[PDB]
RNA sequence: GCCGUCGAAGGUGGGACAAAUGAUUGGGGUGAAGUCGUAACAAGGUAGCCGUAUCGGAAGGUGCGGCUGGAUCACCUCCUU
RNA sequence: CAUUAGCUAGUUGGUAAGGUAACGGCUUACCAAGGCAACGAUGCAUAGCCGACCUGAGAGGGUGAUCGGCCACACUGGAACUGAGACACGGUCCAGACUCCUACGGGAGGCAGCAGUAGGGAAUCUUCCGCAAUGGGCGAAAGCCUGACGGAGCAACGCCGCGUGAGUGAUGAAGGUCUUCGGAUCGUAAAACUCUGUUAUUAGGGAAGAACAUAUGUGUAAGUAACUGUGCACAUCUUGACGGUACCUAAUCAGAAAGCCACGGCUAACUACGUGCCAGCAGCCGCGGUAAUACGUAGGUGGCAAGCGUUAUCCGGAAUUAUUGGGCGUAAAGCGCGCGUAGGCGGUUUUUUAAGUCUGAUGUGAAAGCCCACGGCUCAACCGUGGAGGGUCAUUGGAAACUGGAAAACUUGAGUGCAGAAGAGGAAAGUGGAAUUCCAUGUGUAGCGGUGAAAUGCGCAGAGAUAUGGAGGAACACCAGUGGCGAAGGCGACUUUCUGGUCUGUAACUGACGCUGAUGUGCGAAAGCGUGGGGAUCAAACAGGAUUAGAUACCCUGGUAGUCCACGCCGUAAACGAUGAGUGCUAAGUGUUAGGGGGGCCCCUUAGUGCUGCAGCUAACGCAUUAAGCACUCCGCCUGGGGAGUACGACCGCAAGGUUGAAACUCAAAGGAAUUGACGGGGACCCGCACAAGCGGUGGAGCAUGUGGUUUAAUUCGAAGCAACGCG
RNA sequence: UAAGGAACUCGGCAAAAUGACCCCGUAACUUCGGGAGAAGGGGUGCUCUUUAGGGUUAACGCCCAGAAGAGCCGCAGUGAAUAGGCCCAAGCGACUGUUUAUCAAAAACACAGGUCUCUGCUAAACCGUAAGGUGAUGUAUAGGGGCUGACGCCUGCCCGGUG
């Protein structure tokens, strides 16, 4: 059965990006909502649309591609998995691709990126690597 | 495996079986027991000196010696060099290192040592094969 | 001074375990181009293999079930253009 | 270490008493039956633990010499006394084993203190000086003791530093070694001149470590009737094992001070000679069989250098146990398949909590170590200071996204309800038709049957054939299909009775009730076993008859168990999609099975089952919405090939046998996919004096010729299938 | 009966030794029942204190048993009589059983279990000349005869000869 809804979300983005689909939809969640808006503000995807249905509303993601159909997102990697969780301190926050990619960290200040997480000097759960 | 499978069954590495086992064992004559020593060399008595035919690809008469070491262990040892003065009841010093051709010879008799002369005409490589500096 | 509870060592007994050794006896490995067959690799002289049982100097064969990790052939059935 | 599964009986708890510095089964009585254990009780083997050391980029892996902290021990084993503290290394008592004395009754001893001896071993040192410093015991102190300690003796055992000479000088002497005989190389290397004294020799100076304690004086403080005396403050006197040792200064001399290993590739360094698969070398690949850069030597070269190599062991390289950081279709690896327990993981929202998580503050993580900085030895090693670092650490605040806990809410997951669908799903009992065999008759006559050919074999006592009838067993033609059902194994004649599962539609209900699943518990093709039946057909084995050189085989003739039923047992298969289960995502095209909804046809759609085929994956073959793609959860399994699925042990079984499952030893391969050829008794299509039709020749005899063989003084040398033999 | 303890002997024949009760322990091997009382250890007298127990009961009292202490005495305490020696390993027979009264008790006979064969009922087989019976008032899961002999694993080859 479904065990990691977030890993399903990143794989949905990975699979759609590989075949260059312009848009995808997935069942929404509060944490899955934030990850989408982090990727929007960081410039990985074009827009996030959240549609209210009766049960677990729909998250519509519009992927961004470049001039020569250059996939803006290169890869996605779930770090903290249900079988083994990963937590990091503010001092040992990882630098994805030497800062050329973001790490999604869920801290006490909400779901944020790894760059300004060192600014707040807080740590949390390393959700995923996006580069 | 999965992390849970690894937690229940931690990874088991392979054990390393060492060559020259007879150099890793000592003896206790008081307790009549074998010990573990890891000796560089062992000293023994030659109970048989002869010549052994080599493996099939090669062909040369190779001198060897059946040596009963300080332990109660009887091993076969090579005799490097050209000439040797060893007969029965000769005390020798035996080091590690096997002979590829000779099946059943896993040791080397150290030349130029206790009751073992060096090579008579050796002039380059006298550290091995015994023999002192000519003139 | 005596005796009495504990009490080391010692003695007796039946078991447990571990090494060494033993007439003799089993299969394995190595070697000297020693003798009989030719079982498999080509449909390898009779497709092979697996499981099983029974026979045979020996590889094995045959009996029942299964697989293609089988040829050629007769065609299925789809695909296909 | 599970091939160590059940351990204990003061055991476990309580109640009293005792005694212990003190709680306590610590001990004893009496009650109860308790206590620990797959989160590894117990047992076996091994081991002092740590700071720390080695290795590694790190994660980790190995180790526990010297220095420091803790523990335990003092010939082996018990016990207490004295004592604050011992059940006591140079204390006591007893027992034991040793060694020594004895007038035989009895006595003495304990180097795992420092040296040292014997022994074992590959291997580890002087039977030294001094309390001069630091520390300790005792004393008011002077002092005494201190094998602690401070120093000396030996050992390249290690690290560090300096040497063994430099400047000019012909890369020409003479000599080696090669040689293409011209030369080249050792080589600026050498003489040759100048030059230095690090070192060395001798011959003069010569530290620090020394602060003292005491004693002496001088003041001060407290307490004093006062003094002595004490604490404190000052300055005087004193002393050194090392040791005339560091160290410095004068002369003198290039003189007294380099060896080891390699040179085939990995891997820096090539020639000649000797030998000739020998002698020998080798870590692997391997070398050596008259022209070895691989063996031995000589020159040269190169790597290091007071060291250089070999051996022994650890980490690395090894991603070769893969947490970082591997895999299971064919290379090793998915359990034969279900049902399921612990455990692991788990759909969306809200509130709360704060165990994890994150962020601070305290305490500690000794010192010595690692790293950084700084200072002192002439530098360095080394030493000393200051930081840093080091924890699944403890206490205490703060945050609340996630994981965890509590309380509520929701349907999509999962189930239930309702309306439908198909099915060789299973069990039991019945009912049929075709066929085989046998039996009884009628007809019937000389064969039947079988092979490549045979024959055994059945017949003439009437076989085979044909017709009728009867007995019995087993299996269900046509339907029948990349068809259906089942978790798998498997399930095909029809009927009835029980009974399991699946699919479609709806959205009526519950609101996460789910997935996977060690141990466990069941099912599980054939063959096999037991009991009792049954026995038509086919038949392992067995008999023959053939083929072959042999044929305990393929061929033929028969033929027993078995094949069938009912109970049990067995629990294995190429039990295969050689592909674990669950969930979601990711181009299409076209079928078939079972439904649904719309406009016989078209479109859409659900679940199966197929064939092509994208992205993507793979070593390739290939897979590809029924993944071997992309992701998450859980389980099983693998770590080169033999030995070997073999011991041995356990467990299961009536047995066969099944499950679990090594090692000694041995090799450098084993293996997968694909490629090029060659082989196929391995087939289709063609050709060729290959076959057929043939006309039309040798091998028998005598002679000639060349050979082989024999012989000889020599019978010269070569040719030995086709492609030597009237050949040179 | 000193000391020795199978040296006697064809052979430990005979004799000697263990023996009761209570407690603790008990192996291999197994057909899982057993082996087993296995082996191998310890105690038992008397008096007193103490004080559980249940049996008849109205209670006294009467019975039959326990436990813990403190003594006492002998050489010895089931103080006499009566009451298993044991263990290791081979054949043979599975076993309990039965046999030569009056020299053989066994390895011989039985046996439960196997197998073959005969027999359809006025059965076969048997006693009788016959009638009458036995078998049996039985009916092929019954009856007679041969052979073998619990159980476990098994039982090869030969049909010429003889039946």
């Amino acid at each position: 059965t479904m065990t990691d809804p977030i890993a399903d979300m990143l794989t949905r983005v990975r699979n759609a990006n590989m075949v260059r689909h312009e848009k995808l939809e997935l069942p929404a969640s509060n944490i899955k909502k934030e990850i989408a808006e982090i990727l929007k503000s960081e410039g990985f995807i074009k827009n996030v649309e959240y549609v209210e249905d009766d049960k677990q509303g729909v998250l519509r993601l519009f992927l961004k591609y470049g001039q020569n159909d250059e996939r803006v997102i290169t890869g996605l990697k779930r770090i903290s998995k249900p079988g083994l969780r990963v937590y990091a301190k503010a001092s040992e926050m990882p630098k994805v691709l030497n800062g050329l990619g973001i790490a999604l960290v869920s801290t006490s200040e909400g779901v944020i990126t790894d760059k300004e997480a060192r600014k707040r000097n807080v740590g949390g759960e390393i959700i995923a690597y996006v580069w | 495996p999965t992390i849970n499978q690894l937690v229940r069954k931690p990874r088991q590495s392979k054990i390393k079986k060492s060559d020259s086992p007879a150099l890793n064992k000592g003896f206790n004559s008081k307790k009549k027991k074998f010990t573990d020593l890891n000796s560089p060399q062992k000293r023994g008595v030659c109970t048989r000196v002869g010549t052994m035919t080599p493996k099939k690809p090669n062909s040369a008469l190779r001198k060897y010696a059946r040596v009963r070491l300080s332990n109660n262990i009887e091993i076969n040892a090579y005799i490097p060099g050209i000439g040797h003065n060893l007969q029965e009841h000769s005390v020798v010093l035996v080091r590690g290192g096997r002979v590829k051709d000779l099946p059943g010879v896993r040791y080397h008799i150290v030349r130029g040592a206790l009751d073992t002369s060096g090579v008579d005409g050796r002039r380059q490589g006298r550290s091995l094969y015994g023999t002192k500096k000519p003139k």
